[PDB]
This record gives structure tokens, sequence and C-alpha cells, in this order.
């Protein structure tokens, strides 16, 4: 129900033993490079 | 504000991954119990034939044994079993 | 999502525990299934010597 | 101010994936672990199968 | 550590992927491999008696080594992904809580208010304050010089910055050192242009090094090797 | 491989054995017997985990039911 309790919980699940493992204006222009990739995704999938 | 509804979406797709590893360990777990069911079963078997086999050996006389040379080759050959996957 | 990674963590922890002490049970008892076959098979070559001699 | 908020949230997020991970890593290790371990246990159930048939077949007449 | 070794995979990789297209494009013949037979498809040519043995083995080598090296650097996921964004994070906050306020304090000092409103944006778009708010008693905003000092502390937290942010900070930050941009590189001195760059050119690979999964996969991709729909 | 795996450990068996004074003397004489090199199959032989489009594959049980037939095919040849 904490965030202590569950990264306890990770720690708790790894100590076990294992063995055996192997032997501004910048905003057009953001628009604009987020169209070309939007292309540029679909030209790929072609 | 933008970055709390980002924020809510992140953690959206926390849980959704949450539940995918949920399912990543459930298939694995899943076929480690009916491989080792399988296993159990094998074992369980082998039991029952270890103890009829040994009631069966302790019950054996030397003089009761007959050895008849007309046999020894009329006899059916005994062969392992050469399965190969 | 603080919450359900802990359910998680825990189960997948109890289970992992419970598949590691059924592989353990299971090869001790193949270990002591070993050890009486064996003697089986002792028994049966020391009745065949018998009978040779 | 919203950016140091939106800071601590990018914390808590990375803090929760990178549990995810591993738990997943352990998951993995846990699977390569148990298979090489049930891989060993066939074999040697295995070989009890065929023994304890051999003894069977050289003990017994027809 | 991490850059060194993403890098030196994808040499590997791009060298194995030249040579093998290399050896596509320049199918041999019997005339210069006398155990090709006269009878041969384009493929035959091309890849099965285009290679020799020392060649071969060359190969597996590089591709056994490229494949162990990818799965060392996946044993260190973690902290790898620590160190990589704990180091970009301070080196952003260093910079942009640091280096800025000189040019800053200069372009005030001298009216420059259009290098002024991109270092302001620059400033406030990832700069994170401890104290919840900016400083009110930095003199690099008045514009006198300081004094003798005015220790500021900077956080430390393992967190990268988001890719509109990199992105919007990479692109402001590179129109103050555009020479074509009334040039606004004339209006500042030598020393801040010169850590402006090098921050610029170092800040290339934080995207890259941020997805390190990601990255890490696309250097070691070997799926080229099978295909074979144009044949 | 277990055909391999077994040409080369029967014929390093069959070296270990031979005498090493006929060998000296054969050696002597011009009719040197070459030895058989040296090999890792050992790496191999411990492999139980080769992965492959998501099955995993226990090459040490066929590489041990491949030598089992060859060991019972040499003793019924020999017979």
């Amino acid at each position: 129900v904490t965030l202590e309790d569950a990264l306890s919980n990770v720690d708790l699940l790894e100590e076990l033993p294992l063995p055996d493992q192997q032997p501004a204006r910048y905003i057009e222009q953001a628009t604009v490079h987020s169209s070309m990739n939007e292309m540029l995704e679909e030209g790929q999938e072609y | 504000n933008e970055l709390e509804c980002v924020t809510n979406i992140s953690l959206a797709n926390i849980i959704r991954q949450l539940s995918s590893l949920s399912k990543y360990a459930e298939d694995i777990f899943g076929e480690l119990f009916n491989e080792a069911h399988s296993f159990s079963f094998r074992v369980n078997s082998l039991q029952e034939r270890v103890d009829r086999l040994s009631v069966s050996v302790t019950q054996l006389d030397p003089k009761e044994e007959e050895l008849s040379l007309q046999d020894i080759t009329m006899r059916k050959a005994f062969r392992s079993s050469t399965i190969q996957d | 999502t603080t919450q359900s990674l802990a359910s998680v963590a825990y189960l997948i922890n109890t289970l992992a525990n419970n598949v590691l002490q059924m592989l353990d049970i299971q090869a001790s008892q193949l270990r002591r299934m070993e050890s009486s076959i064996n003697h089986i098979s002792q028994t049966v070559d020391i009745h065949k010597e018998k009978v040779a001699r | 101010r919203e950016i140091h908020q939106d800071w601590a949230n990018r914390e808590y997020i990375e803090i929760i994936t990178s549990s995810i991970k591993k738990i997943a890593d352990f998951l993995n290790s846990f699977d390569m672990s148990c298979r090489s371990r049930l891989a060993t246990l066939n074999e040697k159930l295995t070989a009890l199968e065929r023994r304890i048939e051999y003894i069977e077949a050289r003990v017994t007449k027809g | 550590l991490a850059l060194q070794g993403l890098q030196l995979l994808s040499q590997w990789s791009a060298h194995v992927m030249e040579v093998y297209s290399w050896k596509l494009v320049h199918p041999t013949d019997k005339y210069s491999n006398k155990d090709c037979p006269d009878s041969a498809e384009e493929y035959e040519r091309a890849t099965r008696y285009n290679y020799t043995s020392e060649e071969k083995f060359a190969l597996v080598e590089v591709i056994a080594m490229i494949k162990g090296l990818q799965v060392l650097m996946g044993r260190m996921e973690s902290v790898f992904n620590h160190a990589i964004r704990h180091t970009v994070y301070a080196a952003l906050q260093d910079f942009s809580q640091v280096t800025l306020r000189e040019p800053l304090r200069q372009a005030i000092k001298k009216k420059k208010n259009v290098i002024q409103s991109v270092l302001q944006a620059i400033r406030k778009t990832v700069c994170d304050w401890e104290t919840g708010h900016e400083p009110f008693n930095d003199p690099a905003l008045r514009g006198e010089k300081d004094p003798k000092g005015f220790d500021i502390k900077v956080p430390r937290r393992a967190v990268g910055p988001s890719s509109t942010q990199l992105y919007m900070v990479r692109t402001m930050l590179e129109s103050l050192i555009a020479d074509k941009s009334k040039t606004l590189r004339s209006s500042l001195e030598g020393p801040t242009i010169l850590d402006i760059e090098k921050f610029h050119r170092e800040s290339f690979f934080y995207t890259h090094l941020i997805n390190f999964s990601e990255t890490l996969q696309q250097c070691c991709d070997l799926s080229q090797l099978w295909f074979r729909e144009f044949f | 491989l277990a055909d391999q795996i077994f040409a080369y450990y029967k014929v390093m068996a069959g070296s270990l054995l031979l005498d090493k004074r006929l060998r000296s003397e054969c050696k002597n004489q011009g009719a040197t017997i070459h030895l058989p090199p040296s090999n890792r199959y050992e790496t191999l032989l411990k492999q139980r985990h080769v992965q492959l489009l998501g099955r995993s594959i226990d090459l040490n049980r066929l590489i041990t039911q491949r030598v089992s037939a060859a060991m019972y095919k040499s003793l019924e040849l020999a017979i």
C-alpha cells in the first residue's frame, strides 16, 4: 500500500537462489517535424 | 494541466505493462506446472513398479532356478528402447 | 499503481518459492528411489552369482 | 511551479518502470534456472526407468 | 562505457552488413572460383561460392562477439540506465543553472533582448528549482557583477529530460551559435559560445542512450541475412 | 554433431590404449600413426538451454540417445 513496501517486495523477490543458469515560433517547427515523422511512418509501412 | 494528463496516461500504461508481466509469468508457471505434474505421474508409476519388483525379487530361490539348454536361443531376445526425438 | 505492483511481486515470489520447493521435493524422492533400485540390482546380481555357483 | 511537479512525477514513473524491469529480469532468470533443473530431473528419471526395465527383463522368464 | 560499447557494436554490425552487401552485389563465376559449377543460380554464385572458409570463420567469430557483448551489456541494463539518466540530469541542470548565467548577465547589461528572451526560455523550460522558484537574490538577473560568489545548490536526481523538452532546448541553443541566423553569434563572447558548442555536441546521444535497450538491439540487427525476396 | 562426437571419442579411446613403444618404433621406422586433434565438444555436451523460436531443446538428451545407439551398434558389430 506504500512505495517502500513495494520496493521491499521486489528486493525480496530478487533474493532467491537460482543455480544452474548456464553451462515561441518553434512550436510551428515542432508541428511540422511531427507531421513529417507521421508521413515517414506510413512510407515505411508502404 | 497537460503535464498532469500525461502522468495519468503514463500510470495507466504502467498498469497495462503490469498486466502484461502478469501474463508473462502466468504462462511460464503454467507450463512448468504441467511438465512437473507429468514428471510426478511418471515418478509415481515407476515407484509402484519398483515396489512390485522388490517384492518379486525378495522371493527368488536358487534351487528353483532351472536352465534349459534347448530354449536358450528359442527365447525372444530383450532389446532396450531406442526412441529418438 | 504502487499497490498492484506489490501484489504482483508477492504472488510471483510465493509461486516461485512453491515451484522451487516442489522441484526440491521431487529431486529428493528421485534420489531416494535411486538408492532402493540400486539395492534391488545388487540383490538380483547376487542371486545370479549364487545360481552360477 | 508545474515543472517541479512534473519532474517528481517523472521520478515516480521511472522508479516504477525500473521495478518492473527488475521483476521481468528475475522472471527470465527463474525460467532459465527452473528449466535446467527440470532437464536434469527428467534425465535422471529416464535413466531410472530404463534401468528398471532392464532389471525386470533380467528377472523374468517369458 | 555504455557509449563505447554501443559504438563498438554498431561498428561491428556495419562492417558485417557492408561485407555481406558487397558480396551480394559482386557474385563470382566459374572463371574466378573453380569450385563453382558451370550451372548455378545468381544467389548461388552471390553467396554460397562467394565466401572462403577463413571468411566464414571470421563472420561467425564477429557475430558471436557481437552477441556476447549484447548479452553482457543487457545484464547491466539497470546500472547503465541509472548512471546515464543521472549524468544527463546533472549535466542539464548544472548547464542551465550556471553556464547560462554569465551570458544572460552580459545580454541584460548590453540590452540584448533577442538573446535574453531565448536564454530565459531555455532556463525556464528545463531548470528545476529545489526551492520551488527562481532565486531573487541572483545578481546576474540585475546585470551587476556577482560579489567576489552566490553559491547555488543544484539538485541531483536520476531522470532524463522528455523528448520535447530536449529537442526544444537543443533547437534554442544551436540557434545562438548559427552562422547564417545580424548574426546572434556576433553578440556573444568566445568562451560562452565554445561552452555552448561543447554542450550541444555532447548532448547529441542523450535521446539514443535514454532508450538504451532499443538502441542496443538496433545496433545489433542481423535479420537481413536470411530474406531472399529480391533473388 | 552426435556422429562426429562419437567418432572423436572412439578414436581418442582407441589411441589411449595403443602401446607407446609400438608407436615410437613406427615413428622411428617412418610409419608414424597420426594422433587425433583435440576438440571442445564438452561445451556443446553441457548445453541444455538451446533456444530456437521459443523452444527449449535438450541437446544433451539427443546426443545421449545417439551415442547409446552407436555404442549398441558397435557392441553388436564386435560380437
